[PDB]
């Protein structure tokens, strides 16, 4: 699982991220792990 | 892409998806072995997906090629987002065809008012949960450097330009990072950042590719 702040995918499941939330970055046009 | 339209299958043949299990950034194919994307899209274990339209469903024109090298600009400044550009080398050359094709690098910088094509598989709504599948497109003008600085006081570098609309509802968005801004058949921009997406008076901000052509050429030649 990816640590907080890591890049992740808006298409993927919550378990991409250790935190269980992959969210849109407020500035960069990527999703990141909460 | 918010407020755009369905491109049509493979009508943007230089658009690639950077994948790590799932799509996470866009990019632009600049020759059979190299892709341009954003420095902030850098991570290990990237697979480049070429010839995609519906990113969830196999349609038959895809090529899946691992990245062998990822080269972030040596002056990328993650604090200011200056020099937000990366080159990715493919492990093997893509097979070029009508649906998988490179986009030319610029021979000069584009002027304000120039109309451009921005594309990607990012969010299609400016808030809430999107469910994108096929590639989306947006036609958007390059904004004057003064209007860009007015929208983002104290934050615009000489390696960025704004493109899009001040009224809201038409913009690139999360998941579009690294993707192309193409104007008159040349790659002028890379989807980079903005204050949220499609917000009034906050157009998208894009890496100005024309400032990096010599660095691009040098990186290709030396790698
Ligand atoms: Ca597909
Ligand atoms: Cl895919
Ligand atoms: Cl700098």
């Amino acid at each position: 699982c990816s640590p907080s702040g890591a890049i992740c995918s808006g298409f993927g499941p919550p378990e991409q991220c250790c935190s269980g939330a992959c969210v849109p970055h407020p500035i960069l046009r990527i999703f990141v792990c909460q | 892409i918010v407020g755009g339209y369905t491109c049509g299958a493979n009508t943007v043949p230089y658009q690639v998806s950077l994948n790590s299990g799932y799509h996470f950034c866009g990019g632009s194919l600049i020759n059979s072995q190299w892709v341009v994307s954003a420095a902030h899209c850098y991570k290990s274990g990237i697979q480049v997906r070429l010839g995609e339209d519906n990113i969830n469903v196999v349609e038959g024109n895809e090529q899946f090629i691992s990245a062998s090298k990822s080269i972030v600009h040596p002056s990328y400044n993650s604090n200011t987002l200056n020099n937000d550009i990366m080159l990715i080398k493919l492990k093997s050359a893509a097979s070029l065809n009508s649906r998988v094709a490179s986009i030319s690098l610029p021979t000069s910088c584009a002027s304000a008012g120039t109309q451009c094509l921005i594309s990607g598989w990012g969010n299609t709504k400016s808030s809430g949960t999107s469910y994108p599948d096929v590639l989306k497109c947006l036609k958007a003008p390059i904004l004057s450097d003064s209007s860009c600085k007015s929208a983002y006081p104290g934050q615009i570098t000489s390696n960025m330009f704004c493109a899009g609309y001040l009224e809201g509802g038409k913009d690139s968005c999360q998941g579009d990072s690294g993707g192309p801004v193409v104007c008159s058949g040349k790659l002028q921009g890379i989807v980079s950042w903005g204050s949220g997406c499609a917000q009034k008076n906050k157009p998208g901000v894009y890496t100005k590719v024309c400032n990096y052509v010599s660095w691009i050429k040098q990186t290709i030649a030396s790698n």
